[PDB]
RNA sequence: UUAAUUGGAUUCAACGCCGGGAACCUCACCGGGGGCGACGGCAGGAUGAAGGCCAGGCUGAAGGUCUUGCCGGACGCGCCGAGAGGAGGUGCAUGGCCGCCGUCAGCUCGUACCGUGAGGCGUCCACUUAAGUGUGGUAACGAGCGAGACCCGCGCCCCCAGUUGCCAGUCCCUCCCGCUCGGGAGGAGGCACUCUGGGGGGACUGCCGGCGAUAAGCCGGAGGAAGGGGCGGGCGACGGUAGGUCAGUAUGCCCCGAAACCCCCGGGCUACACGCGCGCUACAAUGGGCGGGACAAUGGGACCCGACCUCGAAAGGGGAAGGGAAUCCCCUAAACCCGCCCUCAGUUCGGAUCGCGGGCUGCAACUCGCCCGCGUGAAGCUGGAAUCCCUAGUACCCGCGUGUCAUCAUCGCGC
């Protein structure tokens, strides 16, 4: 099962929401501004809400 | 020359990386060359015992571990530098044996 | 042989754990430390109520001054009594507290709730009791109180929640209590703050 | 040049220099080693090499730990890795690399830890 | 060239017959009948038996250098039947390779350094490697791979 | 004649701390505890599950 | 069957299980022997022991018993209340723990709404998931436990750290041979590499293509050491099973008080025409045997490991350095192959079985130990019905370490 946790996908919005433009769809981007935006201390956690924000800034754009 | 050795082994890493910290800030302090801490093996006793006080039911187990941890360090001679060891604090679940090796 | 020692001086602390638990029921006995200097040996001691532990012109502690040098043999047991900063965020004082509480026949519902809301009322973030064995009639029953937020599975409820066990004596047999207490300063794995 | 080649528990490390062409196995000469099967594992990748480079560098590799098999295969592990370091050529490289991917990639695979239900048997064993 | 350089049995071999002309080797009295380990289970089949034992016991102190009985014990132990029970390893005697290696002693091949073990002298390193030449000088023959 | 005689071996010779029981008792290091006994303690002994 | 083979356990979930080692001890069985029974009351006391004691008899023996008479210098016979202890019973009296349902997807709750109510919804439907996992609809909106997250080890990189490790390289020295080119061994010599272990990075459907409502998600591809919960572990919910255990501790009720208390000797717990459970060894040619070679890891080590030396054919005996552990020991392997011998036969395999001698542990192995040398050494020549486990470093095969262990494994856990 891939399915992503319900609270990373949680977690994900709001980040598009307080700050859209600092996040692009560079993952290593997006992966150091969630570290540092939030308290996050397990890199796999870390690596999951980038990897989404990522997904999420790709569908703001294309529609 | 004459050498002092220091064996610092516990279960806590993080009072085993204090006490070796506490020791590394005293060297350059006094001034003394101080080699740094070697980590040797960690030790891990294990210890393997069924689960059911009875003897009915499926046989399971259950394997408790301790993991006890050690660092050398050796340091030079400056009497200086080997008073101000016994004035550090040391933690409880820590153990320091100190030889002289010449 | 290091290893043949730390265990033994590990064997040596919860057996003096245990013994003590068994005398200083009535004090409410929280829990202890042991720190060895070359002066000697230097035990400290949280319970409930050092008041009780002093005793009465320090007569208890005396005598207990003598065992652990005694039957342990403990070189000059220094010993030191504290009081817990808060009770109701230890799992074993409470529980030994509602264990006494239901030796004096108190209606179990209602102490434990009052225990549990008390509990609450010291800031927790969770609290689960769960009383076994003859409560309302010769079978036994268990019976949960739950509140609050309580992991129960997963390294999180191993390292943050405390457990504590005892068992309250009556007539008709032994009542078995188990509490288990979140204290409100941990933070799940999940819980992010964002900023 | 100095290489590494790791196989299940065996490590072989790899020296590489200028030299006639002598290779040796623990100091040992590779053309006499008993097992057969285990002389073409330790054989194969200079072959596809070639008998220039085999006749241009001398190579001693020393390995331990392991079995007879997993230490021949940690030495044909190093001296691909050496072979590929000295010479600097992708075309070989590609070459073992079709040749068998393992040769620069190995094998990670390791011994799974054996469980109860009677244990001696392996991990997954159990009782009738 | 050294014993490094060729097969251990061919040059075990060649070190039996060679060490059944030395005098100081000589099968002990009771060597014909006695086997060779108690993890063996059938006497030894040739009679040349002790021979090969003292050269293959020289062969490995060119190898380990200083060993004792003990480690040549285990060394020289093996696999054992226990009936019904399963097979276990077990060491070797101790008195056959304690004979071989005091004749060894006596031949002055070998040297006693105390609390190591025995070792070997120059003459045997000598006398080894003169056969080792010999037998890698052939196999060049046969074999021309091994000029490299 | 109401002592028991000294056992340095076999199973009468080592009883557990805690309960006493003449049965199964873990010496790794010098524990003396009875296997029941073991799993309330070794907590408190600092063993963790892994 | 026995005086006794102490009891529990009954398919999944009892039968290498409690017993995780029964010569004593374990011990709860049986036979015999011996000592008591706290503390109070009745009576006594000391006028002298309650306890031991020579010489004996009984007593296996034990001033236990009594003949004999001493101490002992101090308060304890007997009856009542009541004990202490109980491995004595009752796991349908209990607590705790553990098995199984079940690492299964479940269990619920605040409010709302529906039904007179028991109750229903949320928790349902299509798709997807390992999953009450998630996407859209939905008279429901939200939340909790559970799943997941989490933690441990393995997998690759980097940082640091070096008396672990190094003919890495290194000026040099000694020795062996050399085909005089060279190679090996040890020292000297360094932290290279490995290992060592504290921190960080590395993998996220991350990207391409497609499928799928374009969502959730699914499939293929590439990069990559590593792919889609990376691999393997630990964490088992509400409750049920009056599932097992009061026979390890706790503890209800009953009972036992010269015993069902305590201590000692012996036997027994091993006994067997038998059936059943799980394993061990084989039922030989990939066989059996002599010689030789390269080969590991996990753990443990002071009444210990014991290198090393010596004697013995071995079992072992003596001396013995060093080691409380990265430094010394167990330590080396087996399965593997090569050279050669025997050569398809209940025989060479197969060894049960029994006799002698020797060695080892304990005070003691006849009941009832192991090991060694010799002798005998059988059944066993491929197993119906039926059913068992496993899917990758896994299964099989191979041996090793360790728990219990003075000695006992064919056992469990681990390599």
């Amino acid at each position: 099962g891939k399915i992503r946790q319900g609270f990373i996908k949680r977690v994900a919005r709001e980040l598009v929401n307080k700050y859209p433009n600092e996040f692009t769809t560079d993952f290593e981007h997006n992966k150091k501004k969630v570290q540092e935006l939030t308290n996050v201390t397990s890199k796999k956690i870390r690596n999951r809400i980038a990897g989404y924000v990522t997904k999420l800034v790709r569908m703001k754009m294309e529609g | 020359m004459q050498k002092a050795r220091i064996k610092i082994a516990s279960t806590n890493v993080r009072s085993l990386d204090e006490v070796a910290n506490q020791i590394k800030q005293i060297a350059e302090r006094t001034g003394v060359r101080m080699s740094g801490p070697i980590p040797l093996p960690t030790k891990r006793i294990r210890i393997t015992t069924r689960k059911s006080p009875d003897g009915e039911g499926s046989a399971t187990f259950d394997r408790w571990e301790l993991r006890v941890h050690k660092r050398l360090i050796d340091i030079e001679a400056d009497e200086r530098a080997m008073r101000q060891i016994m004035r550090i604090r040391v933690p409880e679940d820590v153990t320091i044996e100190i030889e002289l090796i010449s | 042989a290091i290893e043949r020692y730390f265990i033994r001086e590990a064997v040596r602390e919860m057996l003096i754990d245990e013994f003590l638990e068994k005398e200083l029921r009535r004090a409410g006995y929280g829990g202890l430390d042991i720190k060895k200097t070359p002066l000697g040996t230097k035990v400290i001691i949280f319970a409930a109520n050092p008041g009780y532990v002093i005793g009465r012109g320090g007569r208890r502690i005396r005598e207990l001054t003598r065992i652990l040098e005694k039957q342990f043999g403990l070189e000059n047991p220094q010993i030191e009594v504290e009081e817990i900063k808060n009770p109701y965020l230890n799992a074993k004082v409470q529980a030994v507290r509602l264990a006494q509480a239901l030796e004096r026949g108190i209606h179990f519902r209602r102490a434990a709730y009052a225990a549990l809301r008390a509990i609450m009322n010291n800031g927790a973030r969770g609290v689960e009791i769960r009383l076994s064995g003859k409560l309302t009639g010769e079978r036994a029953k268990s019976i949960r109180f739950y509140q609050g937020y309580l992991a129960k599975v997963g390294n999180p409820a191993e390292t943050l929640v405390s457990k504590g066990y005892a068992q309250a004596l009556l007539k008709l047999g032994v009542i078995g209590v188990k509490v288990a207490i979140m204290p409100p300063g941990a933070r799940l794995p999940d819980e992010i703050e964002i900023i | 040049i100095q290489t590494t080649g790791k196989r299940k528990t065996a490590i072989a490390r790899a020296v590489i220099r200028e030299g006639k062409g002598r290779v040796r196995i623990n100091g040992k000469p590779v053309e006499i080693i008993e097992p057969e099967i285990a002389r073409f594992t330790i054989l194969e990748p200079l072959i596809l090499a070639g008998e220039e480079i085999w006749n241009s560098v001398d190579i001693d590799v020393k390995v331990e730990g392991g079995g007879f098999m997993g230490q021949a295969e940690a030495a044909r592990m190093a001296i691909a890795r050496a072979l590929v370091e000295w010479t600097g050529d992708m075309s070989l490289k590609e070459k073992f690399m079709k040749y068998d991917r393992t040769m620069l990639v190995g094998d990670p695979r390791r011994t799974e830890p054996h469980k109860p239900n009677r244990s001696t048997k392996g991990p997954r064993a159990k009782r009738q | 060239a050294t014993v490094y350089d060729v097969p251990g049995d061919l040059l075990v071999e060649r070190v039996a017959q060679r060490l059944k002309e030395i005098p100081e080797i000589k099968p002990p009295e009771w060597a014909p009948f006695v086997k060779t380990g108690r993890h063996k289970e059938r006497l030894p089949e040739q009679e040349d038996w002790w021979y090969y034992r003292v050269a293959s016991i020289l062969r490995r102190v060119y190898l380990d250098g200083p060993v004792g009985i003990e480690r040549l014990r285990t060394y020289y132990g093996g696999r054992k039947n226990r009936g019904h029970a399963p097979e276990k390893f077990y060491k070797a005697g101790g008195s056959i390779i304690r004979k071989a290696l005091q004749q060894l002693e006596a031949a002055g091949f070998v040297e006693k350094v105390p609390g190591k073990g025995r070792v070997i002298t120059p003459k045997g390193r000598s006398f080894l490697d003169k056969i080792a030449t010999e037998l890698k000088k052939e196999l060049e023959e046969i074999i021309p791979e091994l000029k490299k | 004649y109401n002592k028991r005689k000294p056992r340095k071996f076999g199973k009468g010779a080592r009883r557990c701390i805690r309960c006493g029981q003449y049965g199964p008792i873990i010496r790794i290091q010098g524990l003396m505890l009875c296997r029941h006994c073991f799993r309330e303690v070794a907590p408190k002994l600092g063993f963790r599950k892994y």
